[PDB]
Parts: structure tokens; C-alpha cells; sequence
């Protein structure tokens, strides 16, 4: 998740 | 539902003027804080008096709103 | 503690489409009295009604980003 | 008096092509007459003598139809130009009288004049009008009139569907008022044109 | 704007015609005020009995009655 | 007859056209200004002040002002046949610009607001103001 | 389960278009009572009708918002 | 499943422009209203003829968020 | 992993402009009946027309929906 | 398929829009009847010509979507 | 620097709203005063109304926004 | 072509606004037409300049895409 | 990388508003100028007063995007 | 280049705004010639005026984007 | 790092309103020329004076722009 602060939430 | 309506908007005519007392008296104390000049000072000295008119404004609002209650 | 600020800063754009309509609300009492002055009541009474209604929708949105704030 | 003649005739070609048209556009809305409410009749006249019988026609046609909207029930208000038409009614119907003018024609005929007297009018804002004169047809022969006019309250009971043909720049309730004005004060000028002309046409006679 | 004030068309018009006269030139400024007088005696009655004889010689005193 | 605009410009005390034929016309309504020519939508209009311009149909451009202070225009549609749309200009005071002056302009402004300074009643307030706008587009439609 | 408390933010976003209907609305309507007063009566009543439906619109971005938090 | 709540959201964050319409809709049923009275018995059963259509619109932009939620 | 139902919701979204334009469509025809319903049926045909696309675009979107929640 | 339908509704997020521009013109069209009728089908042309180019970006949308449906 | 800056700028999206309330406000203000001089003070005295509600909304958007910045 | 999709996909969000503006423009027109007829030509003249440049943004749009689908 | 400078620029779309409004109220002196040309000092002050709040308003976005990007 | 990809079509949206203020300019052009005529050929003029101000965007943005795709 | 690229893209997002607002101005220039043609200047001033400010705003997007690329 190189998008870390958004990507984890949803969709990971 | 209706009453948490009418309390909710009670609450917030109640607070209105509390806001404008508090919350922004310390946001102008942050400014101080930060600040030290005299120029940015009277600019500030007018947005306070502005803040004063804010105030009482806010007063007749909340007042006229009551009054409608 | 880094998804719920984004909900609530998210809940905070109803406020942008409220000052609109608040705005056109007051515009059309400024142009009304400009046109018939001799009633300016009878206008700020039901302008009144109109922006108490806003206001509501207003608190709803702030209240409920709070909510998802603490929730 | 041929000159005074021959001036009237020159004010009245170019002093009709002004009145005529908002006049011949306000009356696209039937006036009914034997509608009810507070008359109020302009008789207009003249302010001297040697002028014939023409304010005797005049209060003629003003006596029958005081007769006639008095049986009716309608209250009555009498408004005039000349102390003509005041010597010829003062005694048979001097108790309705509301407002009456003189020394008019002293000057010659203006707009002013006739602003005052629709300003009169609509301030003494009555249910109905009406006015009475005498049509120039040609330098040797008259004709009497009654104009029907209407009033605020005729209009206000119509929504005016015969002038949607019409595209007010400012919006009928914008404009309304304000035509309603420009429209008595054309009507009066006409009227007041028509009566001098042949006023001066009887004292060549 | 004038509806406003508690007034006329045909005041407004009036008045205003006044100003564009006497923004004139003369040869045609004195024929205009010269076609433009004005000379009324207004008369009021209630059930006869006079309430009033007032005379205008100019357009304000008149119309502000 | 022809398919022209048959304009009649109409003062209460000189008519200075009644039927005569033109290709275009200006007229200074009061939202703003507006030109007629044939075609044009039957309309009314309120005028405020301002220079009616006239265009012939022999001049095309050899044109003629004329001020006017307030009254009305009336925009009608031919009949079925003479296939000529007329226009009704009706001003209170219609005047030519050659008859016209901008120091008495300048005076009337100064002795308006001079009875204005005493501003207590609305019409007066009003009287001034409306003043000043007729006497600002005199001034600018003056030689 | 964040994503829960972003859904409705996500719905409360839409009460931006309810504002700006019902200050249109007013706004017309105070327009309109400068022009004819004298049937304000109806004017209100014709006004009521549109807010008796854009309120229940409202409602309804609150009421699936509370859905869209917890089930 | 949190990602249906995020979609059933979405689908409701359009009641916005239906609710903008409405509010043309009434202001301008208010306005033709004043500007002439007497007609109101028709600017009204065209005004409901158009709702005939938002609601419906707003039901279905109402309906598939249940579906989008569920399934 | 249920990006179908977001698609679905994404298409949705644009009812919002779809209803606007219905209103200014239907506010405009109260309004030319309000001032001159002599020709009041003719005004509802054309009216109709500018629906007929409408809808269909609308029909679209909503159709599309579909196709993409069952692929 | 995420993506590629994430795509396709997207681009047909872009029928608002369209629909939006529809309305103003019809509107303008019934009202410009309203005013002049004697004209009427001189007006109608125009209005068409504006689909011809409209109608054209909508349709393009829609082609778009499934391409990228179908890419 | 993580998610609550991207909250405390997506709070800053409202400003937008406020400002063009702000300018409906004024511009009806200038335009009714042109329509009406005599009675500018009058119209002013009700503008202000209105911007002790959307100076205030404005703010607290920005106050929430550093709440979320520091939360 | 994962990513590129999106970027055509959003490349054509402009599209929707172009409508609006060729809307509007013959909006404008029809009006300008119902007032005039006379002066029909003239018009659509000056129009046609409009499209023109609006049609440029869009074929940009459009070919924009087509490109941020292949590179 | 910086996703300080996604909150910055984030923070930095609403000068759209801002300038929306400024146009709008611009317009309406203009307007207002057109129809009462003595009447100017007036309406350039009440221009002024607004056009203050709003680059109030607009160099706040732009102070807390710096501030968020040199967090 | 995904990224750069995204990054040019998220920069095209300008164009939308572009073009809605083209149109609103184009519009009043063609609304104050069917008023005014004898002075078609000077509004031209400031139109384009106006007009460089725009191109001198739109082609930014456009190259922006071109920048942004090729790094 | 692709993520400056986004965030200058973003940064970009304001043109649109930005051109938006001078579109109306330079529209109200337009007509109160037709409207008032004895100026065409003072008018034309008071618009050079509010793209002044929207040309300030413009401008520091498009540096914020490049900063947020480059850093």
C-alpha cells in the first residue's frame, strides 16, 4: 500500500 | 423527532453568542501570543472592534430567534 | 484516529451548498425591499423562516461531523 | 376668432397623434358601464360665454345620466372645468360637487394642466369615471361624447388576458401604475382639445 | 422609485420635463416656457359650501396639494 | 404599402413625425437601450431620459438625435396587408440636441442640489437624485 | 469497518442541494409577495407544499446516513 | 462487505439536484403565481406533472441504494 | 472487491442534473403560462420534446447502471 | 473489472451535464414562445441544431463508456 | 503529516459556498441600490444579517479545520 | 490498459460543462430570435463563433482521451 | 511522497468560489452602473466592503494550504 | 506513466469552467445585439477582449496537462 | 515521485471558477454597453479592475501549481 494513509481503509 | 428538532436548534441560538465570546476571544489571544508588531496590531484593533459588532449581532439574532420562540 | 477526521471533514461541504441559498434567500429580501419598501416586514418574517430552517440543516451537518469525530 | 381657430386646429394635429395610441391600446379592456360603484363624472366645459349651447349639451347629457345612476343606487361625484358648467348645475345638483377648476384656458392648453387634474383624480381615487366633451368633427358642426375610463379598481378585477399580445419591458405590475397615469393625462388632453376647438368653432358662428 | 416616495408618474414627468426646459437655449427656451405657463383655480365643495378657492400659478404649489 | 418602419415621434405640443418611414431607431428604455426596426415583437416600454436616434431609409447613415426626458414607446404590428410595422414614441418633452446647452445644465445641477441640501421630505430626496441622472445624460448627449 | 462512518459523510454531502432548493424557493416567494401582497396567503400555502416534500428528501440523507453507520 | 455501504451512499448523493429542481419548480409556480392570480388552478396541476417525474427519479435514486447496499 | 456496486452508484450520480434540467424545463412552462395561456397547450407539446430526450438520457444511465451491478 | 467499470461510469458521469444544457434551451424556447408565437416553428429549428451538437457529446459519452467497458 | 491534513484541507472545500453566498448578498445589495438610492442604509442594515450567518459558517469551517489539523 | 482508462474517464468530465456553455449560447440565441426575428442571421453568425471555440475544448477533451488510453 | 502537497493543493480548489463570487458581484456594479450612471461612489464602496470578505476569505484558503504544505 | 496519465486528465477539468464562461460571454454578446444592433460591431470587440483573457487559460491548463504527461 | 504531478494537477482544478467568473463579468460589459452605450468606458474600467484580483488568483494557482511540481 504505497498509499498507505488512504489506501489501507478501503479496498487493501 | 420534532423535539430533538426544536432542542437542537434551541441550543444553538442558546450558544451562538457564546461562540463568538470564547472561541473567538482565543483565537485573538493566539494571535497576540504569536504576533508582536504594532501595524499588524491595528489592523488587529479594528478587526476586534469588528469582532465586537460580530458580537452584538449575534446577540440580536439569537435574541430575535428566542423572541420567536 | 485517521479515517473518522476524514468523515467529518467530508460532513463540512453541506455548509458550502447551505451559504448557498442563504445567500439568495437575503439577496431576494434586499431586491423586494428594494421594490416595495413599503413592506420590509412582512418579508423578514418569512425570510426568517426560511434561514431558521437552513440553520437547522446547518447544525445537522456540523453536528453529525462532530459525531463521526468522536465516533 | 379664426386665428384662435386656426391655432387649435394646429394643436390638436399635433397634439392627438400623442394621446391616441395608449388610449387606443388601455380601452382593448371592455368597460362595462352599467357596472355599480361611486361615479365620478369630469364634465368638462368652457369659461366664457358666446360660445352657443355647447355646455348646454353638455350638462344635458350630465343631468340624464346623474338621473339615470342615481335611480341605480350609485353615489354620484361631480368634477368640472369652467364655472360655465357651475352656473348651469350649482343649484339642480350642488350637493354632489367633489372638485371644480377655473381660469384654466387663460394660457394656452399644456400638459401640466392636465397632469394636475388626473393627479386629482386618482388622489380622489373613485370606483368608475366617466368624462363628457365635444368631438371637433368639422368647423361647422360639433359632437358630444361620454367617455368611459378605467379606473384601478375596474382593472384590479381583470387580469388583463387581452394585452398578452403586448411585451412590457418592466413587468405588467411594474408598468401598470405607472400607464394608468400616462393614460389620464392623454385622455384629459384629448377631451380638453376637442372642447376648446369646438368651443371656438360656436363663437364664429 | 418614485411609487415609493408616495407619488405620481405624471408628477415625475412633469418635474423632470421642468429641468429639460431650463437646460435650453433662448430663442426656443421662452417659446417653451411661454407654452408651458400655467394658470389654475382649484375649488372644493362638500355638499356645497366651499371648503376652499386656492390659485396655481406654477406646477410644485400645485401638484404638492 | 411598403415593408418599412413607419415611426411617429410625438410631443404633446409639436409632432415632429406622424407616419414617416425609417429603417431604424433607438430608444433609451429603462433597463436599457433598445432598437426597433421592422420584425421587431409587439411591445411596450417605459423610457427614463436619454437621446433617441433615428435612421431613414434614404439617409442609411445620416442620422437624428433627439433628447427626451421621460414617457413611453409602443411597438405594433402591421395590419394583415399594408405589411408596415408602426412605433409610437411618446415623450413629455421632445427636444432636437441642437437645442441644447451644458451651462444651464451645469446651473440647474448646482440649484438641485442647493433645494436638495435641505433633504427632510422622500420627493424631495428622490427629485434630486432623478435630477441628477437626467442632467449627467444631458451634459454627455450635449455639444 | 471505517468505511461505515465515510458512507455517511458520503450521503450527508447531498443536504447542500437540499439548501440551495429551499432558499430558491423562499426567495421566490418573498420576490412574489413584493409584487402582489395581497394574496400572501396562498403564496405560503403553494411554498408549504415544496418544502412538505424537500424536508422528507432531507430526512431521508440524515435517516440512511444512521443506516449507513451501523448496519 | 463495508464497501456496499460506501456505494449505497454514492447512489444517494444525487437527491441533491432533484431537490434543486423542486425548488425551481415551486419558485417559479410562486412567481408566474404573482404576477397573475387567477390561473393558479393550472401553474398548479403542471407543477405536480413535474414532480410526476422527480419523485419518481428521486425514488429510484432512493430505491438502488438498498440494492447497491444489499446485494 | 464489490467495484460493480460502485460503478452502479457512480453512474447514478448524475440524476442530479437530469432533475434540474426537468425543473428549469417545467418552471420556465408555468412561467410562459403565467403570461400568456391562450397558447398554454402548445407550450406543454414543445415541453414534452425536451422530455423526450431527457428521460431517454436519463433511461441510459440507469440502464447502464444495471449492466454494470450484473455485468 | 473494477477498474475498467470504475471507467465507464465515470465517463457517464458526464450526462448531467448535457442534460443541464437541454433544459436551459427548451426553457428558452418556451419562453421566447411565450413572448412571440408568430414565429414559434423559426424557433424550433434552432433548438434542433443544438442537439446536433448536445446530443452528439452525450452519445459520444455513452460510446466512450463502453469502449472502456470493453477495453 | 498524514490523513488529518488531507481532512483539514478537504474542510477548506466550503469556502467556495460561503464566498458565493457572499457575492449573491452583495450583488442584490448594489443592484437594489441602483434601483433605489433613497433607502441604502435600509438595504445595508439587512445584508449585515446575512453575513452573521455566513462570516460564521465560513468560520467555523476553518476553526473545525484546524481541529482536525490538530486533533 | 488498467489506469489509462481512468484517465479517459475523467478526461471527459469537461464535456458535461461544454454542454452547459452551448446551451446557454442558444438559450441566448432563441431569445435574442424571439424579440427580433429580423435580426435572425446576424445572430447565428456571432453563434457560430461561439461552438466554435466551445467545439475545439471539446474535440481537445475528447482526443485527449483517446490518447491517455494508449499512452 | 508529499502528501502534504495533496492537503495543499486540496486546499487550494476553492478559489473557484471565491472568484465565482467576486465575478458575480463585479458584474452586478457594472450592471447597476449601466442603469444608474451617477450613482458609482456608492456602488464602488459596497464592491470594496465585499470584495474585502472574499480576499479575506481566499488568502485564508492559501495561508492554510502554505501552512500545510510547510507543516 | 499511470501517474502522469492521471495527472494530465485531472488537469483538462478545468476546461468545463472554461467553457461555461465562454458561453455566458458569447450569450450576452448575442442577447445584447438582438436589443442593440446599431452597435454590433464594438461589442464584438471587447468579447474578444475578454476572450484572450480566457484562451490565455485554457491553453495552460491544456499544456499543463502535456507538461504532466511527458514529466 | 508521481504524486507532485497529482497534486499540481489538482492544483489546477481553480482555472475553471476562475474563468468563470471572468466569463460574467466581461457578460455584464457586454450588455451594459448594449444597454448604455454613451460610456463604454467607466464600465470597461470597473472591469479591468475585478480582473485584476481574478488575474491575482489565477496566477498564484499556476505558481502553487509548479512549486507543488517541482519542490
Amino acid at each position: 500500500y504505497p498509499a498507505s494513509p488512504v489506501q489501507e481503509i478501503f479496498l487493501p | 423527532r420534532f423535539y430533538f428538532m426544536y432542542m437542537a436548534r434551541t441550543t444553538f441560538q442558546a450558544v451562538r453568542p457564546l461562540l463568538a465570546f470564547s472561541v473567538f476571544g482565543e483565537v485573538m489571544k493566539l494571535v497576540l501570543a504569536t504576533m508582536s508588531s504594532g501595524l499588524f496590531s491595528f489592523l488587529f484593533s479594528f478587526v476586534l472592534a469588528f469582532e465586537v459588532f460580530y458580537f452584538f449581532l449575534q446577540c440580536y439574532i439569537s435574541y430575535t430567534f428566542l423572541t420567536m420562540f | 484516529a485517521g479515517v473518522a477526521s476524514l468523515s467529518a471533514a467530508i460532513a463540512l461541504m453541506s455548509v458550502g451548498g447551505v451559504a448557498q441559498g442563504i445567500g439568495s434567500l437575503f439577496a431576494a429580501l434586499v431586491s423586494g425591499t428594494a421594490r416595495n419598501p413599503s413592506i420590509k416586514e412582512d418579508l423578514f418574517t418569512y425570510t426568517l423562516i426560511g434561514m431558521g430552517f437552513l440553520e437547522f440543516l446547518g447544525i445537522i451537518c456540523v453536528l453529525m461531523s462532530a459525531v463521526l469525530l468522536y465516533s | 376668432a379664426a386665428s384662435k381657430l386656426r391655432m387649435d386646429q394646429r394643436r390638436l394635429e399635433n397634439g392627438l397623434p400623442f394621446a391616441t395610441p395608449v388610449q387606443k391600446l388601455v380601452q382593448r379592456i371592455p368597460v362595462d358601464p352599467k357596472e355599480k360603484g361611486t361615479l365620478a363624472v369630469l364634465a368638462l366645459s368652457s369659461d366664457k360665454g358666446l360660445c352657443g349651447g355647447v355646455n348646454s349639451f353638455v350638462a344635458k347629457q350630465a343631468r340624464i345620466v346623474i338621473k339615470e345612476n342615481e335611480m341605480a343606487g350609485n353615489a354620484v361625484q361631480v368634477y368640472g372645468v369652467g364655472d360655465k358648467i357651475r352656473s348651469a348645475l350649482q343649484r339642480t345638483f350642488g350637493d354632489r360637487f367633489k372638485r371644480i377648476m377655473t381660469e384654466v384656458t387663460r394660457f394656452p392648453w399644456n400638459f401640466g394642466q392636465a397632469c394636475i387634474i388626473a393627479d386629482r383624480l386618482m388622489q380622489d381615487n373613485p370606483a368608475r369615471l366617466m368624462v363628457i366633451y365635444n368631438h371637433f368633427k368639422s368647423a361647422v358642426a360639433y359632437d358630444t361624447l361620454t367617455l368611459n375610463v378605467l379606473t384601478p379598481t375596474q382593472a384590479a378585477q381583470s387580469a388583463k388576458e387581452q394585452l398578452n399580445t403586448f411585451e412590457f419591458e418592466p413587468e405588467k405590475t411594474d408598468v401598470w401604475k405607472d400607464l394608468q397615469d400616462f393614460y389620464y393625462a392623454c385622455t384629459v388632453f384629448g377631451c380638453m382639445l376637442d372642447n376648446i376647438a369646438s368651443e371656438q368653432s360656436a363663437r364664429m358662428s | 422609485m418614485w411609487r415609493s416616495s408616495g407619488v405620481s408618474f405624471t408628477r415625475y414627468a412633469s418635474e423632470m420635463a421642468a429641468l429639460l426646459r431650463q437646460c435650453l437655449k433662448e430663442p426656443y427656451r421662452t417659446q417653451a416656457m411661454q407654452r408651458n405657463q400655467i394658470h389654475l383655480k382649484e375649488t372644493v365643495y362638500q355638499q356645497g359650501q366651499v371648503l376652499t378657492r386656492e390659485t396655481f400659478n406654477d406646477i410644485k404649489k400645485a401638484f404638492e396639494a | 404599402f411598403k415593408n418599412q418602419l413607419l415611426l411617429t415621434l410625438s410631443s404633446p405640443s409639436e409632432a415632429i413625425y406622424v407616419r414617416t418611414p425609417v429603417r431604424s431607431v433607438t430608444v433609451p428604455g429603462s433597463e436599457g437601450a433598445m432598437t426597433m426596426t421592422n420584425g421587431h415583437s409587439q411591445t411596450v416600454a417605459r423610457l427614463k431620459a436619454g437621446e433617441i436616434i433615428v435612421r431613414k431609409g434614404e439617409t442609411g447613415d445620416e442620422v437624428e438625435r433627439f433628447f427626451l426626458s421621460d414617457g413611453f414607446v409602443l411597438f405594433k404590428s402591421p395590419e394583415d396587408d399594408s405589411g408596415c410595422c408602426t412605433a409610437e414614441v411618446l415623450g413629455v418633452e421632445v427636444v432636437p440636441v441642437s437645442m441644447l446647452d451644458k451651462e444651464s445644465a451645469a446651473t440647474a445641477l448646482q440649484e438641485l442640489l442647493q433645494q436638495g441640501a435641505g433633504a427632510t421630505d422622500e420627493w424631495t430626496k428622490a427629485r434630486t437624485l432623478l435630477g441628477q441622472e437626467l442632467l449627467s445624460s444631458v451634459i454627455r448627449a450635449a455639444p
